[PDB]
């Protein structure tokens, strides 16, 4: 079928077709462009005539242009010659490095998994982050969640989480820039060339890339993430392996959702969201899920608009996920890194029954003194330090001295601070949290544990600080 | 004829509905019969809805409206420098016409993944303070961020005032073209601006665009592109250039404007839905060229303004989201007489480090951890630490209008961090720092010249500048 | 374009589509032609077969348009009307035709000078005073007019008469007289 | 939340003044651990005055909010028609 | 062109033209009322339809109602003829003394000068106030915001601007009434009267009021403001002059193009401000500048709503302030008048790339010794003694008799140049005159006086 | 009427908010633009208007005179709230009374620090 | 069901937020009126019409009844909110959960000062 292009709002473009009217999710070619350009179909106007949105940018679009139905959703190559490629949101390769000779495309919309193919078991997920294993540990096949303003730590979380367990692991994995910087892509491209996980001269390669970023129109970074949704359930699914998939960032394909609704013609809902924020991110995210077929782990960063973390986008995601490690501003000012508020992440996994009684007992210890520190904020604050009860002063001293246990030097932000990136066993830090619960050191200043790894590196500044 | 020609049917709101136009493109410049220039933002199915660039008062109804068939762009190319020039490339200066042979849109896409490559190059802003401990490297995005008086405006022009030095070396890949885009600000402050680049005469290497207060919303909405694409001008060809958008915060506030006359839904603050794609599309052209496209390189220092010190609004987060770093001006560090009021413990360059020389790293490293302690800080060695700090702090001060070379810089830096001014007076560390440099300039020039050429710090050199600093500090008070 | 409006106006769809015929047709002087073929085409439109055709909302716009240009070229209209119904036609107003028409006729009511009044007393009145009365109320008139009258009967107002001549409008009959009796004795 | 913030910002109200009470208090009985309290307790009143100018400048930006978002509510309400 | 109304909401009018669109921002004589009423126009609506604003009340307006066009925007008469006069949004005589017969008519539309029209360096403005010209001096072609309502001598300081205007610098001045209360319009216009700034005698007047008052539809109080920027512009461009143009409100201002904006149905933007805010407030502004003619110097009284300076309002006017003048209660109760507060008082030229190192110098010596005054009166030794003695004399040394007011305690007029201020302030804070008492500086005007005064 | 044939004159609204209120209900039946908290956009217009027509004239006029006495009903001591903000920019001053002072035992309670007379000391005679 | 059959349910909606927000989305996308946070006007008939079938019936309808445990989820501890308000005038008494009960160590973190049970001790055992 040919249609005509009869409206063309920023990135939504109305086309009336004559006969054979496309169904919704189907993609359209315009004809008459120098690079590919397709629509996706998203509603039907009547009078033979549909609206989509557009997957790339739109100027130079004249009313009456023709537009081929392809008859399909966007279909994307998947298979295994997708590893160590980049592409963009509608399949084609941007690396420049010729053709993805795959077999076969996959459509990027397709229905969640059913019921019973739901997998429920939750083995732990060692990342060697103290406060993550600590207070939200993470879950093999589940969802993790980084929640976070601008410019507190996520993209270096993210990063140290590809450098502790994308290397160390045995599937494959997928990486979706959903929105974010291009400069970040190329660094993480070329870092990822360097180290040999892709490995540009043979079929070795263990990554898949799909960015569509902050530069693309709100269609592409509203797809992209589907895109990488299906380069990883094909991996899933298809080959039964262990996936891991870093969607890096998930709050711009709500956004971008946002920027089209108002084009769409629809009445807006809260704080200016699309009425359909909800569904959208529900069929979205329920792709996203380990079935008794494959497990797919998943890390998705996700932004907050202006700190607010009872805005619409992630006060909806919360619930999609199994683990929530939300970073906070008031603590990275602090010079604490990473940044995670111990108070606010939170995990499936932490229960008595799966992590030990142990683990359980040293994490809630640890977020009782502090949530105690918390409230002693004001007093400490307005009639100074020196007017607390003995035990309230030992309680001060502890947290503060947890506080900055809690964070921990990267081996990714080394090029920025110069300490060596660290890495701490499960055990190591469980040890840590009961000597300093008990009080073990009380003695030592709370500045030796600022920025250190184990117990006895904090032990030895300690010393060193004479 | 209704297809290269339309007839305006309601003009208000800054928008002029024109009926006609079968043949326009989306994003096409179409030229009003009043002598305005627009844009064709909507393309409805029996109007177009053009964005006007300039005064609705000069268009009624009725008013012929012709088609130029080119996407709005401006014009390029190094017939620019030296010129003053609004949104759409239009000479305000009254020096004649822009020379300019080539156009480019203003609504490109920014380059790709492969295009790209690493910072590694650096861009010396001749500031100490940000020299030192907020490194920026050709091909970053660097946000100086701050309340109103506190210094923005400043350091961007002493920026472009140091790449004087450069800009009239020998080697045609350590010099940078510099544009300074007006949005919003003072008329009168633009005019001041380019008379003191002119003192400077760092004219002849930069460009300037204003779309000032009194300039319609769509103007200020343009302009950051224009001078994006002045600057991609540079990127593409090997060259490398700088650009300040001073400020996006009124940018944002044109498009708000733009978007609440054309009934869009407001979000936060009753900002459009995309009021953080209008600036990401923007900060992401400026990028590090690999040398399979030229080498080329374009620096974006993005201006915004907070309200009461708040960092954690709508339009600082975005653009803080967009960046690679930030440059906090905090206004009570202004108040108490520091200055530049860079908040260097909040202030971060996350690709800058890497861009860094080998001895202003040498003696920065040092300074930053020395500055670290200090501020925890804020015993026998506590004292000494912030004694060391104070000092520093004092060291990083800084007049205006005069940067300093990179030797200059390093000598300083390293006289502060060895211990030599443990003793003096703080309230003096300035004036010695100015007799200091007086004196190393007058009979150290050998000392400074291999310092730059070497780019390092080697041990004789090293040497030399210890016994250098304590023979002027022992002939001192 | 300068346009030349009609001495009285209707709004909506319905009049700018009037007034844009009205004023097509004085500026080439065809009023009476397209005024007739205008309520000759409404009847067309109005017989079920085609006024069935003509609002199925799936039928195609471009076919239905061709349809009804088919359909009104055989009764040899002027340019101006079967202009009036394709500009009606492509922009989907069909459905709209006959109250365009209803609107362009009470247009021509003004032109020809076409004043409507109404006198309505309590029963039925003998055509003797009925034109005597035709004479009393076309006595007010300017230079230049015809009048229609519309007269209808009702006894809730129990007597008296009600001059409603297009705005002016005298109430002579005997409710409103007791009305202002009640309302006086009141006060 | 707007009736929060007044909340939180009356009761540091009541203990700043309550503060300023006790100072002047322990220095009318200044006439070595009265110097004390009145040093400290004006140290607590000038903490609890700048904790109060946090806090009204929070409750201005939250008070802008809510009004924003009243009238957001009120046109898209009028403009649905 | 003839129009003819055809809709009227409240203050809203829309009027269909036959031929001949008038352009956006014309004015529209209401034909056949008994008063004049001006329509300005804001869209074109199509249809040849056009949508107004109405400058006066709507009240007895009829559907088809005639409406002449006058091809151009609302023209005020402009001229020295002006002065002591008071006229409305469009320039009609609200004084009752007959019409204002001037030569020339200026629209009060206009735009900004151009890039090349612009001075190129900031100087500052002499106003022979003694805390004005040292701690918060005024750039010549800058906006100051003047802080501080009743009782702390505001309109005194007005005329006192307005008098050493004329008399140093031989240019006058315009006050715009944007949203007055008519009393306190009424009681300016008579303090106006007595102390010589208006002249209802002669032809030596010195300033020229403008008002739109509290009781106006909010299309005048719009416009009130350029109405008397227009006045302000004349007196720059053709007589070459440096002119004051005072604002007293400007808050009313962008409280009245609010409500404009809410007529006229457009989607309000945050707290409820109009979404070209900033772009109203830009092109009214950006004609209060120097050119290579003359230089309007323009005083605003400023109001901040709820107490909040991240308010859109005066965050948006702020951007374009060059100096401020803040006049507190506790400064006038001790006594100082001009009771302009010190330390608050802040300017943009106070920089030695521009007053001069030795202006900068004493001026931040001042700031200095009153800023650790306060804290030394925190206590309340050595020469701790010594810096309060020299700062109550800097505090006694910043009052100044104004000439405005010799017709109430009799004392002279001083007119203190910018020279003599710097150097008297030098002498007091060089320690010269460590010996004369406190009171020998209360009320004087440069330092000679002051020794004079010692003497008795 | 008495302010312009010599006389002097008082009058009390009692309230305005609620001829607001019932301006508002007019205006959205209307299909006027709503503004903030859904007053229309000439709200001030309609207060001022109202009250700048109390003044007091001279002898060549007649000397009379018209006070007048506006009430607003806030909620909360919310005088931060939009017609109580427009009536007071309106006004000379105000009288603010309170809940804690009619409970603490003053009654009148009036709020001394808070009320404000801009005229003030002009409309008293000597002896008070 | 088991209400009209002598036996006794207890019904738990988990929660009644989000399908709050699905009918909000069909409502919005129907062009129905919006409301608060730009809910539909009658969301409140919406939980009512639900929240009311939980009766408890007389002997001479079996005696059974049905219980219901409604969910809501709050932002930041804001029950001032549109469908927070809604339920908690609706149902007979609510259960709060503060986050820094549950952080200091009281698990289930019950906040006893704000949960209240309108039917109260008529709801016990006579020991407890
Ligand atoms: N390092 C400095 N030394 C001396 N003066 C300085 C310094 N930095 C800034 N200033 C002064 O502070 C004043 C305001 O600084 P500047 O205008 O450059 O920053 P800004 O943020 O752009 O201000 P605005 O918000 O008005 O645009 C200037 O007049 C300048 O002279
Ligand atoms: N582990 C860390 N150590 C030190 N600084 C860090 C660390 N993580 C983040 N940062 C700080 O955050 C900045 C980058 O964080 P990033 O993840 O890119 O922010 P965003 O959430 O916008 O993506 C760095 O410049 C650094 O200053
Ligand atoms: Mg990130
Ligand atoms: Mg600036």
């Amino acid at each position: 079928a040919t249609g005509r292009i009869v409206a063309v709002i920023g990135a939504v473009v109305d086309v009336q077709f004559d006969e054979g009217l496309p169904p919704i999710l189907n993609a359209l070619e315009v004809q008459g462009r120098e690079t590919r350009l397709v629509l996706e179909v998203a509603q039907h106007l009547g009078e033979s005539t549909v609206r989509t949105i557009a997957m790339d940018g739109t100027e130079g679009l004249v009313r009456g242009q023709k537009v081929l139905d392809s008859g399909a959703p966007i279909k994307i190559p998947v298979g295994p010659e997708t590893l160590g490629r980049i592409m963009n949101v509608i399949g084609e390769p941007i690396d420049e490095r010729g053709p993805i000779k795959t077999k076969q495309f996959a459509p990027i919309h397709a229905e969640a998994p059913e019921f019973m193919e739901m997998s429920v078991e939750q083995e732990i997920l060692v990342t060697g982050i103290k406060v993550v294993d600590l207070l939200a540990p993470y879950a093999k096949g589940g969802k993790i969640g980084l929640f976070g303003g601008a410019g507190v730590g996520k993209t270096v979380l993210i990063m140290e989480l590809i450098n502790n367990v994308a290397k160390a692991h045995g599937g494959y994995s997928v990486f979706a820039g959903v929105g974010e910087r291009t400069r970040e892509g190329n660094d993480l491209y070329h870092e990822m060339i360097e180290s040999g996980v892709i490995n540009l001269k043979d079929a070795t390669s263990k990554v898949a890339l799909v960015y569509g970023q902050m530069n693309e129109p709100p269609g592409a970074r509203a797809r992209v993430a589907l895109t990488g949704l299906t380069v990883a359930e094909y991996f899933r699914d298809q080959e039964g392996q262990d996936v891991l998939l870093f969607i890096d960032n998930i709050f711009r394909f709500t956004q971008a959702g946002s920027e089209v609704s108002a084009l769409l013609g629809r009445i807006p809902s809260a704080v200016g969201y699309q009425p359909t924020l909800a569904t959208d991110m529900g069929t979205m995210q329920e792709r996203i899920t380990t079935t008794k077929k494959g497990s797919i782990t998943s890390v998705q960063a996700i932004y907050v608009p202006a700190d607010d973390l009872t805005d619409p986008a992630p006060a909806t995601t919360f619930a999609h996920l199994d683990a929530t490690t939300v970073l906070s501003r008031a603590i990275a000012e602090l010079g604490i890194y990473p940044a995670v508020d111990p108070l606010d992440s939170t995990s499936r996994i932490m229960d008595p029954n799966i992590v030990g009684s142990e683990h359980y007992d040293v994490a809630r210890g640890v977020q009782k003194i502090l949530q105690d520190y918390k409230s002693l904020q004001d007093i400490i604050a307005i009639l100074g330090m020196d007017e607390l009860s003995e035990e309230d002063k030992l309680t001060v001293s502890r947290a503060r001295k947890i506080q900055r246990f809690l964070s921990q030097p990267f081996q990714v932000a080394e090029v920025f601070t110069g300490h060596m990136g660290k890495l701490v066993p499960l055990k190591e830090t469980i040890k840590g949290f009961q000597q300093i619960l008990a009080g073990e050191y009380d003695h030592l200043p709370e500045q030796a544990f600022y920025m250190v790894g184990p117990i006895e590196e904090a032990v030895a500044k300690a010393d060193k600080l004479a | 004829d209704l297809e290269e020609t339309g007839r305006v049917l309601s003009i208000g709101d800054g928008i002029a509905r024109v009926h006609g136009l079968r043949n326009v493109q989306a994003e096409e410049m179409v030229e009003f019969s009043s002598g305005l220039k627009g844009m064709s933002l909507n393309l409805e199915p029996d109007n177009v809805g053009v964005v006007v660039f300039g005064n609705d008062k000069l268009i009624k109804e009725g008013d012929i409206v012709k088609r130029t068939g080119a996407i709005v762009d401006v014009p390029v190319g190094e017939e620019l420098l030296g010129r003053v020039v609004d949104a759409l490339g239009n000479a305000i200066d009254g020096k004649g016409p822009i020379g300019s042979k080539t156009r480019r849109r203003v609504g490109l896409k920014a380059p790709g993944i492969i295009p790209r490559i690493s910072v590694r190059e650096p861009m010396q802003t001749g500031i100490k303070a940000v020299d030192s401990l907020v490194p920026i490297g050709r091909g970053q995005r660097e946000l100086i961020i701050g309340d109103r008086q506190t210094g923005k405006t400043s350091i961007a022009i002493d920026t472009i005032i140091n790449q004087k030095r450069f800009n009239d070396g020998s080697d045609e890949k350590k010099k940078l073209y510099c544009i300074y885009v007006a949005i919003g600000q003072k008329r009168s402050t633009v005019a001041q601006l380019v008379k003191r680049l002119t003192d400077a005469d760092a004219m002849k290497y930069t460009i300037v665009v204003s779309a000032t207060a009194s300039d319609a919303a769509p103007l200020q909405y343009l302009a950051p592109y224009s001078g994006c694409s002045m600057g991609e001008y540079f990127r593409d060809n090997g060259k490398h250039a700088l650009i300040i958008y001073d400020d996006l915060s009124k940018q944002a506030v044109a498009y708000r404007q733009m978007s609440l006359l054309l009934r869009r839904p407001p979000g936060r603050e009753a900002y459009p839905g995309d009021v953080f794609y209008l600036h990401s599309r923007l900060l992401e052209r400026a990028a590090k060229m690999n040398d399979a496209f030229g080498g080329g390189s374009l620096t974006a220092l993005p201006v915004i303004e907070t309200q009461a010190g708040d960092v954690s609004a709508y339009i600082p987060t975005n653009v803080i989201s967009i960046t690679d770093g930030q440059i906090f001006l905090e206004t009570e560090l202004f108040y108490k007489g520091i200055r530049p009021a860079i908040n260097v413990g909040l202030s971060v360059s996350r690709v800058g480090s890497a861009a860094q020389t080998r001895a202003m790293k040498q003696v920065a490293g040092t300074m930053k951890l020395e500055l670290a302690q200090y501020r925890e800080v804020a015993d026998a060695a506590t004292q000494q630490l912030l004694s060391r700090g104070v000092r520093l702090t004092e060291l990083l001060k800084q007049g205006q209008y005069s940067p300093m070379a990179i030797e200059e810089q390093v000598a300083v830096i390293y006289a502060g961090v060895r211990g030599y001014l443990d003793k003096l007076e703080p309230s003096k560390i300035t004036k010695f720092e100015n007799a200091f440099l007086s004196h190393v300039v007058s009979q150290h020039q050998a000392l400074l010249g291999t310092i730059r050429a070497d780019g390092k710090i080697s041990e004789q050199s090293d040497a030399k500048l210890k016994e250098i600093v304590t023979n002027f500090l022992a002939g001192f008070e | 374009a300068k346009l030349v409006r009609p001495p009285v106006q209707v709004y909506g769809i319905e009049g700018r589509y009037a007034t844009a015929l009205y004023s097509a047709a004085s500026k080439q002087n065809k009023l009476e032609q397209v005024e007739k073929e205008l309520l000759r085409v409404a009847q067309i439109l109005k017989e079920p077969k085609v006024a069935a055709s003509v609002l199925n909302p799936y039928v195609k716009r471009s076919i239905k348009v061709k349809s009804l240009n088919d359909i009104t070229a055989k009764e040899r209209f002027s340019p101006l009307t079967t202009n009036l119904i394709n500009l009606l036609a492509e922009n989907g107003r069909l459905s709209n035709t006959q109250g365009v028409v209803s609107a362009f006729s009470t247009m021509m009511s003004v032109h020809r000078g076409e004043v409507p009044c109404t006198v309505t007393s309590a029963s039925p009145l003998e055509e003797a005073t009925l034109s005597e009365l035709k004479t009393v109320l076309k006595s007010f008139l300017s230079q230049g007019q015809v009048l229609k009258l519309e007269a209808k009967t009702d006894p809730s107002i129990l007597g008296g008469m009600i001059v409603r001549i297009g705005e002016k409008y005298v109430d002579m009959s005997v409710k409103t007289k007791i009305q202002k009796l009640g309302r006086a004795m009141r006060e | 939340t707007l009736k929060d913030i007044t909340r939180r910002l009356k009761s540091i109200k009541n203990i700043q003044k309550i503060t300023k009470s006790m100072k002047m208090v322990a220095a009318a009985k200044y006439a070595s651990e009265q110097s004390a309290r009145m040093t400290a307790m004006d140290n607590a009143s000038k903490n609890a005055s700048e904790m109060i100018d946090k806090l009204t400048l929070t409750f201005n930006r939250t008070r802008q909010a809510v009004i924003t978002k009243e009238l957001i509510e009120i046109i898209s309400g009028a403009a649905a028609l």
